[PDB]
This record gives C-alpha cells, sequence and structure tokens, in this order.
C-alpha cells in the first residue's frame, strides 16, 4: 500500500523558518511527483507547488515563490517543505500527496497533514474539570463531560474511559481566547449505569506532554 | 520534461 | 493560471436522493493529443485529509463506488452522487491538473432530516475550579436540527452577554444532527455575588425555550 507519513504538529515563531518532512513508502518514489497543499482551519484548498523527485524540478502557484522551497532526497524516499520567515498568515495544515504524474496528473495519494502554528505565545497546560449535574434531580438518560480550559497550542484529544465509551460521545472543536484554547467534551450514558459504573475522560495535550484523567463524581 | 500538467 | 469555479456553495439534500455540483474552468481542459480532460474531484470529510474520488473528469478511483460520477468535458464539469448517505457529508472540491493545478473552492454537502429539539444540560463550576478563582457554566444543546439555535445566559434572571464562549460540532454522521457547547466564565468573586443560573435555548422545534437553571446555594 501506498503511504506518506508527516511529521507532527509545529509551534514555531514568527521570522523563523519550518522544514517538513513527507516520508514515500510503497512505491517507486522517482516514478512519482509529490505536491504540497496548504489549508487553513475551516477554509479550502490551495495549491502550494510540487517536486518530481527524478529530477529535482519544480512548479509553483506564483503565491508561494520564495514563501515555499520543496526539495527531495532520493536516498531516504523523503520530501521536504520549507517556508521561509513565517507569520500567522503561515499558520495552516500543510498536506504532502502523491501525483501521478504522466497519467492522471491526479493526487491519488495524500499525507496526514503537517499543523503549523506560527506565534510567539508559550506552550501552556490545560485545566481540566468535571461537568456533573447539580445536586438537584435534572429522564433514562445522564449527559456528563469535561471542560479543558487554557492551553497552547492545539491540539488536544479527549476520550472516555479509555476509548471504550465511544457512543453518544461529542467533543466540541476549541475555541481561541486570548492566545488560549478551551474545548470541552460530552457523554450520555443510561441514568442508571452512573454513578455506579465510573466515567472518566482521558486528555492528552502533547506538546505540553499533559496525560490527564478526570473521573466524573456525583455532586454534594 | 517535467510538463507543468496534461495540457503538456 | 486557471480559475475553478464551483456551484453551488453548498448544498442540502436528504439521505437517499441525487445530488449533483458543478466546476467551471476559464479554459479548456481537454488535451486532443491525449483525448483526456485533466480534472478531479476530492473530498474531504471533517479532520481528515482530501480523498480522490474521480480523475480525467469521469474515471472512477480504486475502491470508490459507482454512486459517485464525474461527468463533463472542456469547461463544463459535473459530479453525481446518488443515494446520498449521511457519511457522505464533506466538502466535495474540483481540480484542474491541465497546467500547474488549481482547487476549486468547494461545495459543501449538509444533510437533511427530520427536526429535532436540543436535549440541553447545564453544568455547575467545579470545586476544583473555584478553589483556584475561576468559574465556567457549561450548556450542552445536544444532537438538534437544524443547525440554527440562540444560547442565551441569564443570572438571577437579567441577560448576560459576554465571558461566554460559543462552539459548535459539524454535522454528525450517524445521525445528521447538530450539537452545541456554551460556557459562561466569571471570577470566583463574581460566580459568589449571585445565586441563579439559567441557560435558554431557542430553535425552531418550539416557541418557547429550553430553560435549564441551577441555584449557587443547592
Ligand atoms: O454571532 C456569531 C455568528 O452567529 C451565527 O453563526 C454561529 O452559530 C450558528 C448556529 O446558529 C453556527 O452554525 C455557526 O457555525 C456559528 O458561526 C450567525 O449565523 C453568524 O452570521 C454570526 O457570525
Amino acid at each position: 500500500q501506498v503511504q506518506l507519513q508527516q511529521s507532527g504538529p509545529e509551534l514555531v515563531k514568527p521570522g523563523t523558518s519550518v522544514k517538513m518532512p513527507c516520508k514515500a513508502s510503497g512505491y517507486i518514489f522517482t516514478d512519482y511527483v509529490i505536491s504540497w497543499v496548504k489549508q487553513r482551519t475551516g477554509q479550502g484548498l490551495e495549491w502550494i507547488g510540487e517536486i518530481f523527485p527524478r529530477s529535482g524540478s519544480t512548479y509553483y502557484n506564483e503565491k508561494f515563490k520564495g514563501k515555499a522551497t520543496l526539495t527531495a532526497d532520493k536516498s531516504s524516499n523523503t520530501a521536504y517543505m520549507q517556508l521561509s520567515s513565517v507569520t500567522s498568515e503561515d499558520s495552516a495544515v500543510y498536506f504532502c500527496a502523491r501525483d501521478y504524474y504522466g497519467t492522471s496528473f491526479a493526487m491519488d495519494y495524500w499525507g496526514q497533514g503537517t499543523s503549523v502554528t506560527v506565534s510567539s505565545a508559550k506552550t501552556t497546560p490545560p485545566s481540566v474539570y468535571p461537568l456533573a449535574p447539580g445536586s438537584a434531580a435534572q429522564n433514562s438518560m445522564v449527559t456528563l463531560g469535561c471542560l479543558v480550559k487554557g492551553y497552547f497550542p492545539e491540539p488536544v484529544t479527549v476520550t472516555w474511559n479509555s476509548g471504550s465509551l465511544s457512543s453518544g460521545v461529542h467533543t466540541f472543536p476549541a475555541v481561541l481566547q486570548s492566545d488560549l484554547y478551551t474545548l470541552s467534551s460530552s457523554v450520555t450514558v443510561p441514568s442508571s449505569t452512573w454513578p455506579s459504573e465510573t466515567v472518566t475522560c482521558n486528555v492528552a495535550h502533547p506538546a505540553s506532554s499533559t496525560k490527564v484523567d478526570k473521573k466524573i463524581v456525583p455532586r454534594d | 520534461k517535467h510538463v507543468p500538467g496534461g495540457g503538456s | 493560471d486557471i480559475v475553478m469555479s464551483q456551484s453551488p456553495s453548498s448544498l442540502a439534500v436528504s439521505a437517499g436522493e441525487k445530488v449533483t455540483m458543478s466546476c467551471k474552468s476559464s479554459q479548456s481542459l481537454l488535451n486532443s493529443r491525449t483525448r483526456k480532460n485533466y480534472l478531479a474531484w476530492y473530498q474531504q470529510k471533517p479532520g481528515q485529509s482530501p480523498k480522490l474520488l474521480i480523475y480525467w473528469a469521469s474515471t472512477r478511483e480504486s475502491g470508490v463506488p459507482d454512486r459517485f460520477t464525474g461527468s463533463g468535458s472542456g469547461t463544463d464539469f459535473t459530479l453525481t452522487i446518488s443515494s446520498v448517505q449521511a457519511e457522505d457529508l464533506a466538502v466535495y472540491y474540483c481540480k484542474q491538473s491541465f497546467y500547474l493545478r488549481t482547487f476549486g473552492g468547494g461545495t459543501k454537502l449538509d444533510i437533511k432530516r427530520a427536526d429535532a429539539a436540543p436535549t440541553v444540560s447545564i453544568f455547575p463550576p467545579s470545586s476544583e475550579q473555584l478553589t483556584s478563582g475561576g468559574a465556567s457554566v457549561v450548556c450542552f444543546l445536544n444532537n438538534f436540527y437544524p443547525k440554527d439555535i440562540n444560547v442565551r445566559w441569564k443570572i438571577d434572571g437579567s441577560e448576560r452577554q459576554n465571558g461566554v464562549l460559543n462552539s459548535w460540532t459539524d454535522q454528525d454522521s450517524k445521525d445528521s444532527t447538530y450539537s452545541m457547547s456554551s460556557t459562561l466564565t466569571l471570577t470566583k468573586d463574581e460566580y459568589e455575588r449571585h445565586n441563579s443560573y439559567t441557560c435558554e435555548a431557542t430553535h425552531k422545534t418550539s416557541t418557547s425555550p429550553i430553560v435549564k437553571s441551577f441555584n449557587r446555594n443547592e
């Protein structure tokens, strides 16, 4: 199977360069083009440019000339994109993709994307708080939650009972207020099962090495 | 060689 | 440079119906020698990378079921999805590869379903948070349709309109519903000046808001 392995999220300071890898496997690296695509959060796809690792030749979207530099290393089957003198305009997910050069000219396999945040602000761990119903009877189902507050940068992940509670889960998109993110996650279980069986949110913020478990306990 | 698209 | 125009910008259809969407290019994508249009369609679901569906205007990619069909030629292209499923909610992009590469701006596919009132829940601040000086009050408005909703906070009956942070999920593929979270953050000191805290949800499913409340004193 064809696969493109990209690196995880990066927080970089304004004015610096960031170089990100795209490690190809499962096919002949020198027979296909690698293209790069930018996506700002909640926005559309924008083509950056492409490299043919066979020859080292490139083409670019005019907008990205002298912002993006594409290279490739044949011996490691890795393509790189370097962004120079970054600004908050460069904060986006960047995908690499295999382009079936010479036949379809279509991007048939895509990496998972490298999320770049360009900010001078410091990495901050989240505070994790339980959301349990008030001690005053609020039917057959109960909704619980986890408030994940005051972290930077993205992402955090939230699971319930280490992934074993999967249904009835809503994890909300993070919102940015004053250079800090907040999100919440909701989970709904039969009101017979809680609190007799335990419900715990498992929060991870890899950038600050945070791995927290918050047990939801009934109030009073 | 290395053409910019299928039109080439 | 080739400009790609997609329409409509978004579309709402019921599960089982056929959807059609348009992609136009500022120049022909057909090359006479090769006899192919260099036009591809990609699907992007929330939180996922784009996936190739169709290339050369009408050739389906590996594994893609035949209910996705690309058609058209030259400057005028169409993507048809028959028997739309809830799991098809995505943004669909066209992309030319005649000369350099250009993505259209996308058509967002939403699913229509039966109206559903939100299940509303209110959560007083945790002991943990209060001990540190903060007081966040959270309201979930879960599994509703349609997406448009209003939330108002009241503190002892008076509307309160800041310290409020709202967030909305993507449409859920499991049930075609939406959900919303609304969080009111105060200091502990401000929180301790008032007794009743209320979140009120106004949705087209009822002319009367759904009210959930707790009293700081119980
Ligand atoms: O006042 C802020 C915005 O409110 C509306 O949009 C938000 O709420 C919608 C639900 O009613 C969501 O679908 C949407 O994602 C939110 O942005 C309003 O439609 C916008 O025009 C306002 O900017």
